[PDB]
RNA sequence: GAUGGGGAAGCUCCGUUUCAAAGGCCUGAUUUUAUGCAGGCCACCAUCGAAAGGGAAUCCGGUUAAGAUUCCGGAACCUGG
RNA sequence: GCUUGUGACGGCCCGUGAAAAUCCACAGGAAGGAAUAGUUUUCAUGCCAGGUCGUACUGAUAACCGCAGCAGGUCUCCAAG
């Protein structure tokens, strides 16, 4: 049955304003302030959330070790894994019928 | 000699960003 | 179990609006909420997420189109139109 | 506010040069279900952090007392 | 027929090396009481040398063709096989299973493959497989 | 008497355009030599809504010529274009739904859309949803083209002005009944502050010039000289015939 | 028709079906010909073909989407990539194909 | 809402990157001395505008006639160096 | 069960529902450096500084506005059987 307030001057419910309701070691509920979510960081190509980095703000990143916020593939803290794979064999088969294509450039030279 | 590779870079339009030319004509006074 | 008879779909809007254009939105809008099959993964799963834009959630290709319907009518004679005076000029 | 486990990293910490000051906490509880034994705690204070060391068996807890060097000022329970 | 062989460039498109490329070395098509699917034993260069150009002389050019070697057990699934080929003979007996399980036999067993490809890339035989993949 | 309620759009107060959501201004192209003397590809990112609008955008991708970066720009979305499509645009490219060439590059019978009105405005006609102008002839000296607008209108333009293939996507979109005044309130509140519109008849001699009188009716000819003057005008202006058709 | 070709593989000679399960009999040489389908994606089929012209092993296009693809093989589900190990009393090798 | 410009007998108005020569960086070159001369760069080019939007980090216990997530005791944390 | 937080799904639109500072990762390879020994402050620990103005109390059937100690007006959180 007890009851309790903002410990800040903000009345109002706005977005970073919200409380949890604590039970101190003193026996008294009192609110504290919680700070807003941290959202995943996301795959630059297929959107998905890409696992592996640790989802903390934006700024709390810079107190971070690098293996939190890196995997040891190439691209590692940027493509999903599933959009590196892609883009190796994009790289190797465009690159490849690409070479097929200049020796008929020779061909049609001599073949003319 | 062996590692030495060659490149040739091509302007084709439509690849290879160009390279730095003589724009002395073009420029804004 | 049928429920409704005539309205179906637009029986959200009650008895209201006379029942022409009551009519008239029940052929759109079983147009813009149906689903349909995709040109490109081989499923159905494209659905409208609004006006002009048409989503894929198999392969992710989004796929411009028609407002309430994926093929416009006079969409369809344009890429024939266009297949065709391309032929026209390569052959 | 951490805690450490190892007897020996105790001992480095109380050298560690930054630690003027330690202490001991002796609470008595119980184990498993039936009968009760006496725990202490050795508490020593770095600059930016707090180390403790928990000892539930009290055959050891009365050797490392002793080793603890006499530089480090104790204040006990 | 069969064209996973001794010889056979592959590109490595799964994990930490993706992208790097390889030469199968020793492949179990079938079988083993660990990795119960086919592998490949393969060696690859982790780090490709830098460009090097008419205008670097002196200690520069050594220190740009420095090769940084692996040597790995893959999924051929991870692998892209390709046409290309290396001549494998000389380091068969130093990238095997034995090298694996001891892992001082394999930092002894990168040097008998750093030194075949320092060579290789003298004498620019395979100047491909010594060439950055890119995307 | 008063200053009447379409002389009060002009000062533009509170009857500017809702501007906050839209993706920005949908265009071309800049014209430059890679698309004059050849053609440039991109790729369209994503085909998304814009706010305000009623025809989708789709976002391509360039690459710049002069310097090393990615260039992205805005075009009203042909019907048909999908994301991962590649958007080819130069004088040399190909007749294919997407591709924007200039108009004497293709055959009398092509449908194109956004099309220039000079080259380099980075577009102007035929921008709205189901839209497209037909090409209906060539005039190859003194470079023209014969173009039908929208409308029905006949034009005559350069030929070295571009316009992209296809019909716009958003077709079909009015022939859905609005069916309340809700749905018309949340389409102009992301254009412009024109809605509702109170009859002039509804209002006194000092609102408008329909106003006043012991019942409601007009009282003089409801279409107006083009020679009309500031605030004068309200009706029907210089009509060439009105009534119902036949 | 191709219909009647892939019909007769079916009862008459061993197979397999969809993209992964043809690469493994593809990477060990048991594949004899493959049937591609015409929606199939292109990385995909240019990967499947690449594969091919190493194991040198012809690649058929059957025309068509993956849906019928797989009403030719009599499956009531969709297959985009075939490959044919072991030919039945059937033609499919020594004809066209 | 300045600047550059452009009107206006003028009080001032337009406009906000605009028909503009609109700027200071990254270090190599120096071991006479510190920064000349050096290649390359980057063209976003005032400012104002929210104690409810975005946002670096603090908690418990005790204390006053009247102050505390600020004072006390303890346990943390962030930022710049 | 009630209050608030959250996650995965679903519905709706001719409505698809802010911007920026700020911080981070990746691509690239400029350079710089092991062998008688050379780095790394994105691992640990340790060291120093953290300014300026606000902070009392009512927030209303007498501390605000309605000539006033006025039955009026005035945004918001917590919420027991």
């Amino acid at each position: 049955a007890q009851r309790v307030t903002f410990r800040r001057r903000n009345p109002y419910n706005t977005r970073s304003n919200k409380i949890k309701v604590v039970k101190t070691p003193g026996g008294i509920l009192r609110a504290q302030h919680v700070k807003k979510l941290a959202t995943r960081p996301k795959c630059g190509d297929c959107g998905s959330a890409l696992q592996g980095i640790s989802t903390l703000r934006p700024r709390q990143y810079a107190t971070v070790s690098k293996t939190h916020k890196t995997v040891s593939r190439a691209y590692g803290g940027s493509r999903c894994a599933n959009c590196v794979k892609e883009r190796i064999i994009r790289a190797f088969l465009i690159e490849e019928q690409k070479i097929v294509k200049k020796v008929v450039k020779e061909q049609t030279e001599a073949a003319k | 000699n062996p590692l030495t590779h060659s490149t040739p870079k091509n302007f084709g339009i439509g690849q290879a960003v160009q390279p730095k030319r003589n724009l002395s004509r073009y420029v804004k006074w | 179990a049928k429920r409704t008879k005539k309205v179906g779909i637009t029986g959200k809007y009650g008895v209201r609006y006379g029942s022409s254009l009551r009519r008239q939105v029940k052929k759109l809008e079983i147009q813009q909420h149906a689903r349909y099959d995709c040109s490109f993964c081989g499923k159905k799963t494209v659905k409208r997420g609004a006006a002009g834009i048409w989503t894929c959630s198999c392969c992710k290709k989004t796929v411009a189109g028609g407002a309430y319907t994926v093929s416009t009518a006079a969409a369809a004679t344009v890429r024939s139109t266009i297949r065709r005076l391309r032929e026209m000029v390569e052959a | 506010a951490r805690e450490i486990t190892d007897i020996k990293q105790f001992l480095e910490l109380t050298r560690r040069a930054d630690v003027k000051t330690a202490t001991v906490k002796i609470n008595k509880k119980l184990n498993k279900a039936g009968k009760p034994f006496r725990q202490t705690k050795f508490k020593v204070r770095g600059s930016s952090s707090l180390y403790t060391l928990v000892i539930n068996d009290a055959g050891k807890a009365k050797k490392l007392i002793q080793s603890l060097p006499p530089t480090l000022k104790v204040n006990r329970l | 027929a069969k064209f996973l062989k001794a010889g056979k460039v592959a590109v490595v498109v799964r994990g930490r090396y993706a992208g790097k490329k390889v030469v199968i070395v020793k492949p179990h098509d079938e079988g083993s009481k660990s990795h119960p699917f086919g592998h490949a034993l393969v060696a690859g260069i982790e780090r490709y040398p830098l460009k090097v150009t008419k205008k670097h002389g002196a200690k520069k050019v050594a220190k740009r063709t420095k090769i940084k070697p692996f040597i790995k057990v893959v999924n051929y699934n991870h692998l892209l096989p390709t046409r290309y080929t290396l001549d494998v003979e000389a380091f068969k007996s130093v990238v095997s299973t034995e090298t694996f399980e001891q892992p001082s036999q394999r930092e002894e067993a990168k040097k008998v493959v750093k030194k075949a490809f320092e060579e290789r890339h003298q004498a620019g035989k395979n100047q491909w497989f010594f060439s950055k993949l890119r995307f | 008497g008063r200053v009447i309620r379409n002389q009060r759009k002009g000062a533009g107060s509170i009857f500017t355009s809702h501007t906050r959501l839209r993706q920005g201004a949908a265009k071309l192209r800049t014209l430059d030599y890679a698309e004059r003397h050849g053609y440039i590809r991109g790729i369209v990112k994503q085909i998304v809504h814009d706010s305000g609008r009623g025809a989708p955008l789709a976002k391509v991708v360039f690459r710049d010529p002069y310097k090393y970066r990615l260039r992205e720009e805005i075009f009203i979305a042909n019907e048909g274009v999908h994301t991962g499509q590649f958007i080819y645009a130069g004088k040399k490219a190909s007749l294919n739904v997407g591709n924007v060439l200039p108009l004497g590059s293709v055959p009398e019978g092509t449908i194109v859309s956004n099309v220039e009105e000079k080259p380099g405005d980075r577009g102007a006609l035929a921008r709205a949803s189901g839209n497209y102008v037909i090409i209906i002839g060539h005039n190859p000296d003194e470079n023209k083209t014969r173009v039908r607008l929208p409308s029905g209108a006949k034009k005559v333009i350069s030929s070295d002005a571009r316009g992209v293939i296809g019909v716009i996507a958003g077709g079909g979109r009015v022939d859905k009944p609005l069916l309340k005044a809700g749905r018309a309130f949340h389409k102009y509140r992301l254009k412009r502050n024109s809605w509702p519109k109170t009859r002039g008849v509804a209002m006194n001699p000092v609102d408008h010039p329909h106003g006043g009188g012991n019942h409601q009716h007009i009282g003089k000819a409801s279409t107006i000289s083009r020679g009309a003057v500031s605030g004068q005008k309200a009706g029907l202006i210089a009509a060439r015939r009105t009534g119902l058709l036949r | 028709s191709i219909n009647q070709k892939l019909a007769l593989v079916i009862k008459s000679g061993k197979y397999t079906l969809g993209y992964k399960s043809t690469v493994k009999s593809l990477r060990q040489g048991k594949s004899k010909l493959i049937i591609i389908a015409a929606n199939t994606p292109v990385l995909r089929k240019s990967e499947l073909e690449y594969y091919a012209m190493l194991s040198k092993t012809k690649v058929y296009y059957f025309q068509g989407g993956n849906n019928e693809l797989g009403t030719a093989v009599g499956k009531l589900f969709r297959v985009g990539v075939v490959s044919i190990l072991e030919a039945g009393d059937s033609d499919i090798l020594t004809t066209l194909a």
